[PDB]
């Protein structure tokens, strides 16, 4: 599953991030979600279905899905967001679970 | 598409005969899948394509009309322009045009002028190394003293072509010229390839022209049939002519796969 | 709820570690569990997953004849079994609770993604 | 010991055995699902023509029943026959080989491998044979 | 009248025969993946056209069906009004969850109707779907159950997996349709 | 009407309208409680559930 | 009308696909996708702007490259596709065998002066299965 | 149906294999002696 | 055969007969030829 290496923005901008499949993992199946990963922390989902942001989020995040892309808008960004975000799908029940490398967000 | 047009009465009929449309497109593409492996055990036997050499003359040797003109807008020899004007829905080009009847013509994946390539690759490798291509790397040889060693390898010893070369060299350039005027002016020469165009060319034409056979039907049209008759009985006379177009595919088949067999012994020595 | 791990392990360059995770302040129920090894410096990687309602299991295929992933419901326990491992196995080794929720072997419902997550049971390997 | 590596990880070595195995589960394979089409009957199963018709009507589905399984019969012997041609012209090929690059020595080029041949083994495979050739290859010219 | 997707959902298994460890391609009415559901909250006419799939979350208040999370197929084929139903243990208000749930055979009715009309029975929220005669490949395990399924219509992925019979497929280049444009009018002269 | 189950020797049978002649032998199929018969991969009945004991029975081609 | 093919690198590799629509001009089967005048229709397909006119068809999904390799997955023509970095699916022409410069002199012999032996193998369908039915 | 091992099946339908009269390792019987012979 | 066993001598194993071909002779028969292939075989080895 492909992510770029990195993604900027200055404090305030909307920034965001793509991803892209195939028709299993991103697209074949509504099954997206992001993880956003300072360094040292354990991954915090920040969305959980392609739209569908859990509860413990800001609602800064937000994302869809169009074709066999995915993506993560940042709206507003803080300097609290310099981490990594990952992107992962559904892969179908032979690979299960498929993820992207991270991209790096600098503020 | 060949035995039922846009009629899906017709279309689920021919489901009830089971899956003789799988075996009559696996068996053509099958056939179609083996024409590309017949050009590759034939002319690929290039591991590295030579560079057409600057110079056609060759210790006396003239192979100007061998290899492809180092001027001339084309990528063939003089002699295969001779070649390929004796012989003789596919999207041609481009033009990409279409016929009623489902019968269609693929592309082979080695193009003529590819071919050519491999050709022109064998000839410079024999004109420049001669038969070390065949066993390990190619090793340049002077024309001449390839030629002896070929007449050593049928008794004649090699002082016959050192001593000789010029009669020698006189009597391969006269007989390259003798075989470019007889295939300008001869025809039949070429006609074990000017065959398979005709078999084919038959057998589409027998092909396609069963579609206007009735085989006991009122009319070879569908559309007829079914305008002309209510389904309890349009069924009846659409079944006929599924039973009669399902037994020419297979004729045609049939024979495809027999020539094509014919035609897979014919590149095997060929190759060899 | 929070998953809880093992952590601080180091191992020989060709050994065997189980990791284990426990689910504390409620329970597994019908959540698959999946393991993710993210290497220091890099991004990550699923390993595999197990099912504690059905005893069902998923690999990566890196692992599949590597990583033996079981779960125990009566203790609310799952277990990863890195075998063979090796220098290029070493990885924060988290453990997570899926979304994901498996009833029986033809039902199932939720998304795959992974909200409650242990700390990470570093294992490094020499 | 390089050919044993290769032969012990690498897929589709062996294609041409490979491949008599799965023309003929296929041949095989539409041949006994041709059992379950109408071709214009009532049914597939002669037993219920048999319980659903009297003999007077049974016996048009049974023909048709009959007319479709004996053209699948023909389909696939048809194509067994000319598939065993080819069969057949594979074996003679191999016992050339095995006469000329077992049993001798080839002077024929390409014939028994690629480079100069010296000797050849007959391994025996699946549906087949395999020849290990000995070849020599000429390297490290020098221009003189 | 709002909208759902179905993730997966409205899989049931289409006859009373016993197959195991394979892979079973099909034609029949199914709910196609990804399909639009039509939400609901409370008793509307539905219109009942070529079978139709309805799942209630309830808290209970469908009672009761008339044609002329609890989920059910139902559909008129050769006859027989056949019915399937499962249920999942999931606490949702008005949305389906993603999820797939394969639904067994509770009824079998040879009932002359010609239901082109449906309508629920609400006493004192609900989802509509329908079915389509497309093809499916249904994997079957070593006990006979549907676990999973690919969708043949969905892209070309899936038809070339259904195409192969696999979930898994090799390299190449495969046909695996034919495809034909349609007409854009109607000249009469 | 019915008859006793006669198995492990070539039988012709009747199970529920599903009829032919064969061997009938006791079966380790896990059929599911609404499933009546199984096939093989091939389109052949491969084994029928009892109805009247529900037990599963093989059918093996009378030789 | 005509047949359509996907092609595959292998899920071993990737599950991506490219399709290709047999023997039509690619401006027509693009529009008809787009107008939803194709009866084959797939749910949730999308063209990525991406199509190349082969003489085998309209190739969806497949980038085009000016490099050449070795044939892999044969189109036709002199088109193939391959999985490659730019990885996704590439078309390209073809490459024929390497490039190779020999040298024509009339005084000069290149002789090996070491050599290496080499074993190669070679398979042969020598028989086939010995299946008999009873026709009746 | 093919009788291998041993365990002599049948399927419904009548399409069977027959042995092969050369077995496996009666080939190979013959590969060992033109290898031997070749080697000596 | 005829082109390489009886218009000239054949150097190929086992093609032209056992043992070492020396020459052939075409005889004609209902449907065919009939060769008969003349070759030398070595006999009464000693151990040297
Ligand atoms: C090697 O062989 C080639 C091919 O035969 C020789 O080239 C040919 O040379 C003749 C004589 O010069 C050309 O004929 C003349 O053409 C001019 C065209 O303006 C015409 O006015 C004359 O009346 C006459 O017909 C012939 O076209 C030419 N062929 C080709 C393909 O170029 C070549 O000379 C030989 N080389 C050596 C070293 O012997
Ligand atoms: C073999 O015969 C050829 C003729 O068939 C001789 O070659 C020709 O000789 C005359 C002179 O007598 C020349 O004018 C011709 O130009 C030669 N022609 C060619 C090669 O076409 C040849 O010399 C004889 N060779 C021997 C060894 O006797
Ligand atoms: C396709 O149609 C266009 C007109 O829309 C035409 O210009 C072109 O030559 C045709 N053929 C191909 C191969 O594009
Ligand atoms: C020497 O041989 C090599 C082939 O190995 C060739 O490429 C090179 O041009 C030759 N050197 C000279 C001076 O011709
Ligand atoms: C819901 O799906 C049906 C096809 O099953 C379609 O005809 C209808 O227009 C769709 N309605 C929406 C998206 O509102
Ligand atoms: C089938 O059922 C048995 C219990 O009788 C169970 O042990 C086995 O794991 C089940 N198999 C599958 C594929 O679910
Ligand atoms: C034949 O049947 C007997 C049981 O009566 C069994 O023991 C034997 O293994 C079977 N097969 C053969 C080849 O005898
Ligand atoms: C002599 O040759 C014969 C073959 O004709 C062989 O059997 C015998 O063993 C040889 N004698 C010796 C001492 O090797």
């Amino acid at each position: 599953l492909t992510q770029p290496p990195s993604a900027s923005g200055s404090p305030g901008q909307s920034v965001t991030i793509s991803c892209t499949g195939t028709y299993n993992d991103i697209g074949g199946y509504n099954f997206v979600s992001w993880y956003q990963q300072h360094a040292g922390k354990v991954p915090k989902l920040m969305i959980f279905e392609v739209s569908k942001r859990p509860s413990g989020v800001p609602d800064r995040f937000s994302g869809s899905k169009s074709g066999n892309t995915a993506s993560l808008t940042v709206s507003g960004l803080q300097a609290e967001d310099e981490a990594d975000y990952y992107c992962s799908s559904f892969a179908g029940s032979n690979t299960f679970v498929v993820f992207g490398g991270g991209t790096k967000l600098t503020v | 598409m060949y035995i039922c047009g846009d009629s899906t009465e017709c279309a689920n009929l021919l489901l009830q005969y089971g899956s003789f449309c799988t075996q009559l497109n696996r068996a053509l593409s099958g056939i179609a899948a083996e024409q590309d492996r017949n050009t590759r055990e034939v002319f690929a036997q290039v591991k590295q394509m030579y560079k057409t050499p600057t110079l056609k003359y060759f210790g006396g040797f003239n192979f100007s009309q061998i290899l492809p003109d180092p001027l001339k807008p084309t990528k063939r020899s003089f002699i295969e322009d001779l070649l390929f004007n004796k012989v003789t829905g596919e999207c041609l080009g481009l033009i990409c045009a279409q016929k009623f009847n489902g019968l269609t013509v693929l592309p082979p994946l080695l193009t003529d002028d590819m071919i050519a390539a491999y050709t022109a690759a064998l000839v410079s490798g024999t004109a420049t190394a001669g038969w070390t291509f065949g066993a390990g790397a190619a090793l340049q040889i002077p024309f001449a003293m390839q030629m002896a060693y070929r007449f050593n390898g049928i008794g004649v010893t090699q002082n016959v072509l050192y001593e000789n070369q010029k009669q020698i060299a006189n009597q391969f350039n006269k007989a390259i010229s003798q075989i470019q005027e007889s295939l300008t002016t001869t025809s039949t020469a070429l006609g074990k390839l000017q065959d398979v165009v005709n078999q084919n060319a038959q057998a589409l034409n027998t092909l396609v022209k069963q579609l206007s056979s009735n085989f006991g039907a009122i009319s070879s049209v569908l559309n007829d049939i079914l305008s002309r008759l209510d389904p309890p009985e349009a069924e009846v006379q659409i079944d006929r002519l599924i039973t009669g177009r399902l037994q020419s595919l297979q004729t045609y088949v049939t024979q495809q796969l027999i020539r094509a067999a014919e035609i897979r012994a014919s590149a095997n020595l060929a190759a060899t | 709820v929070q998953l809880v791990q093992s952590g601080a392990e180091v191992k020989k360059p060709g050994s065997s570690v189980k990791v284990s995770c426990k689910a504390s302040g409620g329970t597994f129920n019908y959540h698959v569990v999946g393991w993710v090894r993210q290497a220091p410096g890099q991004g990550l990687e699923w390993v595999g997953s197990v099912s504690p309602a059905l005893g069902r299991t998923n690999y990566a295929r890196k692992f599949q004849g590597r990583v033996t992933i079981t779960a125990d419901k009566s203790s609310n326990i799952a277990y990863m079994e890195l075998t063979s491992l090796r220098f290029e196995d070493t990885a924060v080794y988290y453990c997570a609770r899926l979304l994901l929720v498996e009833y029986t072997t033809s039902s199932r419902a939720g998304g795959y993604g992974m909200d409650v997550w242990g700390q990470g049971t570093t294992v490094t390997v020499s | 010991s390089q050919i044993q590596e290769s032969l012990t990880t690498t897929s589709t070595a062996l294609g041409k055995l490979q491949d008599v195995v799965n023309q003929n589960a296929q041949a095989l394979n539409t041949l006994v699902k041709q059992l379950s089409s109408n071709f214009g009957a009532i049914s597939s199963v002669l037993n219920d023509i048999l319980s659903r018709l009297d003999p007077p009507e049974a016996e048009v589905q049974i023909d048709r029943l009959i007319t479709g399984r004996l053209q699948s019969l023909q389909t696939y012997v048809t194509q067994q026959l000319i598939r065993a041609a080819e069969i057949r012209a594979s074996a003679n090929l191999a016992a050339t080989k095995m006469s000329e690059c077992v049993l001798g020595q080839s002077k024929r080029v390409d014939f028994c491998g690629k480079g100069y041949h010296l000797m050849s083994f007959p391994q025996a495979a699946p549906h087949g044979v395999v020849f290990l050739h000995v070849t020599y290859v000429p390297s490290q010219e020098r221009n003189f | 009248y709002t909208q759902h997707t179905s993730s997966m959902r409205g899989v049931y298994y289409p006859d009373e025969i016993f197959r195991s460890d394979t892979l079973y391609l099909t034609q029949d009415l199914f709910l196609p993946f990804y399909s639009n559901v039509t939400g609901f909250h409370t008793n509307p006419v539905i219109p009942f056209k070529d079978g139709i799939y309805f799942a209630a979350t309830e808290k209970n208040v469908v009672r009761g069906w008339v044609f002329g999370l609890r989920e059910f197929v139902f559909k008129n084929k050769d006859g027989f009004l056949y019915v399937y139903k499962g249920y999942q243990p999931i606490d949702v208000v008005r949305d389906l969850p993603s999820g797939f749930n394969t639904l067994k055979p509770i009824f079998k009715l040879p009932l002359g109707i010609n239901i082109t009309n449906f309508r629920a029975i609400l006493t004192a929220a609900y989802f509509v779907g329908y079915l389509k005669p497309t093809t499916f490949m249904l994997k079957y395990d070593e006990n006979g159950t549907i676990t999973d399924a690919v969708d043949c219509s969905q892209n070309p992925l899936a038809e070339l997996k259904c195409s192969v019979k696999s979930f898994e497929i090799d390299k190449g280049i495969y046909q695996t349709s034919n495809f034909r444009v349609v007409p854009s009018g109607d000249v009469v002269r | 009407l019915s008859t006793d189950l006669i198995k492990n020797q070539c039988v012709n049978f009747n199970f529920n309208g599903l009829t032919g002649t064969g061997v009938l032998t006791p079966s380790s199929k896990r059929f599911q409680p609404f499933q009546q018969f199984g096939r093989d991969v091939s389109d052949f009945t491969d084994s029928v559930r009892d109805p009247k004991t529900s037990e599963i029975l093989d059918i093996s081609p009378c030789a | 009308f005509g047949g359509v093919s996907v092609i595959t690198p292998g899920t071993n590799a990737s599950s991506e696909v490219a399709v290709l629509y047999q023997d039509v001009n690619c401006t027509d089967v693009s529009t008809a996708i787009h107008a939803d005048q194709l009866t084959p229709a797939w749910r949730i397909y999308s063209t990525g702007n991406n199509v190349f006119q082969t003489q085998a068809g309209c190739l969806i999904g497949a980038e085009h490259v000016d490099t050449s390799y070795e044939c892999d997955i044969p189109i036709g023509a002199g088109i193939c596709a391959s999985y490659h970095t730019v990885k996704s699916i590439v078309a390209y022409t073809m490459s024929l065998g390497a490039d190779s410069s020999i040298a024509y002199s009339n005084n000069t012999i290149a002789i090996p002066t070491n050599f290496s032996i080499s074993i190669t193998t070679e398979v042969m369908p020598v028989s086939m299965a010995k299946t008999s039915v009873d026709c009746n």
